[PDB]
């Protein structure tokens, strides 16, 4: 009822698919060409 | 309203449709379900869109 009446950083789409603390990590390789972009 | 209508005939339902609906879940049989993986998410558009 309260739902009735962002995540462009990498982290909070890290949270969907990381379910843990492991893969959160795994993910900041792709930091450096998504994110940081050379 | 939900006493009325919503108490009343659904318990007058659940009366009736007893012996011939049967559920049981995943987690009733296993509990090998892992989360309440249902989430959600958003995201923009383009101005030109």
């Amino acid at each position: 009822r309260k739902k009735r009446e962002e995540e462009l950083k990498d982290s909070e789409i890290n949270e969907i698919l990381a379910r843990n603390d492991e893969e959160m990590a795994v993910l900041t390789r792709m930091d450096e060409d998504r994110s940081k972009k050379e | 309203l939900s006493e009325e209508e919503t108490l009343l005939v659904i318990r007058r339902l659940h009366k009736v449709l007893r012996p011939f609906l049967l559920r049981r879940l995943k987690k009733d049989v296993e509990k090998e379900l892992p989360d309440k993986v249902e989430k959600v998410v958003k995201c923009k558009m383009s101005a030109l869109q």
